[PDB]
């Protein structure tokens, strides 16, 4: 008596996996002045790897 | 006047939420046509409904006879029960608590 | 209660023809908080009399040929065969499946033209 | 396949009561809706009784005060107790499936929202004869 | 099979659940059951909250 319960009924359409797009060239600008402000914490000649 | 309002709606459901919520009332109702003598003006509205209703042991249900007003249930389609109480499709319904004025 | 009229009461059908059969209950049939419409089609043989034909409209029981599918609304409903076969000839019924009385119309018998 | 044999029936007098039952089979007599249904012979299907899952009965006007029905589920057979019969009352009776729920102690015996209605499950039919 | 308004009857319930949503379970007429429930209550959030 008034619980109303909501669920997925179909789905129209193919089913494709969600997902996120990510620019790669920002991204990996970003991943280098992250790794430039990690070296000046951990060393300038210490490889960073993710 | 804004604050009576809400004082007023405020103490009403303080006063009714520590009671019975009837959840069991929302059965399936085989109601009948009151036997007694009826006047003119009141054919059709009161019922004598039938209903199977719990009790403590969770697995034992009693037969339950009662006269509902017409105005408190509504019609259904149902083969074996002809009417529901007409807010289980709204919402819970709250039963006051006795001895309370 | 629910009364269920059946137009025909006789129908001699040519097997190289088309036929209808349609009835009307003088009450809708409609249930709205559910949306199904209970109606049955029933067909008598002189062999096994009593059989389930037609279940509501275009959903047909078990071992009933495509041929057999209805159509129709809440109140009058009607069976168009493209053929009627020679194990198809028997007396036609409908039954109402709203309120226990069960109401039956009358039986339409089919004869050889 | 699910069809159930009527038994019992013979020739009676007026006044004479009898016991008239169907047995289950392959499962249709236990979550299950029943039906008698007359088939006179001569005129059109006339419906006689229903029993609802829960032991609720109803019967037409020309049969209230006369006929009774009922279900023991543990022999799994149903049962049609009739009395004072008249030469009108003549004719084949059978039974019926109607609807099906199921049996959980949140609430006993439950229909389903736009479940079967529909009458299946025939059997042979008795002949009752006054 | 749902519970609905009145305790008398149930229905029969199609839906969509992800993988993750539903774990393996055994019995006669059932595969899975909800990833939650055999853990704790689940509350259904309000459709009206943002
Ligand atoms: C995201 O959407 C905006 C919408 O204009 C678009 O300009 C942008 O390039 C998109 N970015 C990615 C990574 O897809
Ligand atoms: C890394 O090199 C830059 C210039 O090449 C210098 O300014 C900085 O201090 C150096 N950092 C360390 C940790 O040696
Ligand atoms: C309601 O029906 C029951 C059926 O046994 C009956 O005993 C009772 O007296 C009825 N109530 C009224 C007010 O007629
Ligand atoms: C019950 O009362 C209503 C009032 O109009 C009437 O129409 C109905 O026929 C009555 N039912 C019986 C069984 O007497
Ligand atoms: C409850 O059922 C009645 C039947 O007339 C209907 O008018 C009403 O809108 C329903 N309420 C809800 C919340 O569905
Ligand atoms: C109601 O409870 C009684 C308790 O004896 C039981 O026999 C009966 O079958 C129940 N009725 C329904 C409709 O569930
Ligand atoms: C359910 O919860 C208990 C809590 O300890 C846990 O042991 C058990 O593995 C859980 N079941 C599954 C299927 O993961």
């Amino acid at each position: 008596p008034g619980q109303a319960f909501y669920y997925t009924g179909d789905i129209i359409g193919d089913i494709r996996q969600a997902h996120c797009n990510v620019s790669k060239a920002t991204w990996n600008e970003t991943l280098g002045k992250v790794v430039k402000q990690l070296r000046k914490h951990f060393g300038n000649n210490t490889i960073i790897r993710f | 006047v804004e604050q009576m309002h809400e004082d007023i709606i405020s103490l009403w459901d303080q006063s009714l939420k520590p009671c019975v919520k009837l959840t069991p009332l929302c059965v399936g109702l085989q109601c009948t046509n009151v036997t007694n003598n009826i006047t003119d003006d009141m054919r059709g509205e009161l019922k004598n409904c039938s209903f199977n209703a719990t009790t403590e042991l969770r697995n034992k249900r009693q037969k339950v006879y009662s006269l509902f007003y017409r105005l408190d249930i509504v019609p259904m389609v149902d083969l074996w029960t002809n009417y529901r109480l007409i807010s289980c499709n709204t919402s819970a319904i709250t039963q006051a608590c006795p001895k309370v004025s | 209660d629910i009364v269920m009229t059946q137009t025909p009461l006789s129908l001699p059908v040519t097997p190289g023809e088309p036929a209808s059969i349609s009835c009307r209950s003088s009450q809708s049939l409609l249930d709205s908080e559910a949306g199904n419409t209970y109606l049955d089609w029933y067909l008598q043989r002189p062999g096994q009399s009593p059989q389930l034909l037609i279940y509501e409209v275009s959903n047909r029981a078990s071992g009933v040929p495509d041929r057999f599918s209805g159509s129709g609304s809440d109140t009058d409903f009607t069976l168009k065969v493209s053929r009627v076969e020679a194990e198809d000839v028997g007396v036609y019924y409908c039954m109402q499946g709203i309120q226990l009385p069960y109401s039956f119309g009358q039986g339409t018998k089919v004869e050889i033209k | 396949v699910e069809q159930l044999v009527e038994s019992g029936g013979g020739l009676v007098q007026p006044g004479a009561s009898l016991r008239l039952s169907c047995a289950a089979s392959e499962f249709t007599f236990s979550d299950s809706d029943m039906h008698w249904v007359r088939q006179v012979p001569g005129q059109g299907l006339e419906w006689v009784s229903a029993i609802s899952l829960g032991g609720d009965t109803h019967y037409p006007d020309s049969v209230k005060g006369r006929f009774t029905i009922s279900r023991d589920n543990a022999k799994n057979s149903l049962y049609l107790q009739m009395n004072s019969l008249r030469p009108e009352d003549t004719a084949v009776y059978y039974c019926a499936r109607g609807g099906r729920g199921g049996y959980e102690d949140d609430y006993g015996y439950f229909y389903f929202i736009g479940g079967r209605r529909s009458l299946d499950v025939w059997g042979r039919g008795a002949l009752v004869t006054v």
